[PDB]
């Protein structure tokens, strides 16, 4: 009951702010993405 | 080595020892007819199947939009660029990865392994 009625003060939600992180997170997550993907390309080479 | 067939009723050799004599010849028994064999080999057996597959491949594969190709790895008696590359379809073997190529050229069949 107590803490109910005090988050009726602050409140809580969800959003798309919530979700959207900044341009060099981007950027770092594109490049992990990016060596990532020539590593199995380089693994695939090797197996070939 | 493999089948033979007879001549006078086009069945199948099968092989016979000359008792009084020690050579082998091949009878079939529907009829009387024999001959003293050539193949000192009546069954072999290729149990580790250490065989590369570039008889069972064929050449017309060349022809599959669906298959890739480089121009990497050139043909040996043309030259050409063109080579489309696939992987191995033998079940059992000691390796399992290695590509098989065929020259894509309409009037050079050649095939090779890497
Ligand atoms: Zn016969
Ligand atoms: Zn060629």
């Amino acid at each position: 009951t107590v803490i109910n009625n005090w988050l009726l003060i602050e409140g809580h939600t969800i959003g798309i702010g919530d979700s959207i992180a900044d341009s060099k997170t981007y950027q770092d997550i594109q490049n992990t993405i990016k060596k990532a993907k020539q590593d199995v390309i380089e693994v695939i080479e090797k197996a070939h | 080595v493999g089948i033979r067939f007879c001549q006078e009723c086009n069945n199948m050799l099968y092989p016979k020892e000359d008792k009084e004599n020690r050579i082998l010849l091949y009878a079939c028994r529907n009829c009387d007819y024999q001959q003293e064999a050539d193949n000192s080999c009546i069954y072999v057996n290729k149990i580790t199947h250490e065989v590369d597959e570039l008889t069972q491949i064929i050449a017309d594969v060349s022809q599959d939009p669906t298959l890739p190709r480089t121009e990497d790895h050139p043909c040996q008696k043309c030259g050409h660029k063109e080579a489309v590359f696939f992987q191995s379809h033998s079940a059992r073997a000691e390796d399992a990865m290695r590509l098989y190529y065929v020259c894509t050229a309409p009037h050079c069949g050649h095939r090779w392994t890497e």
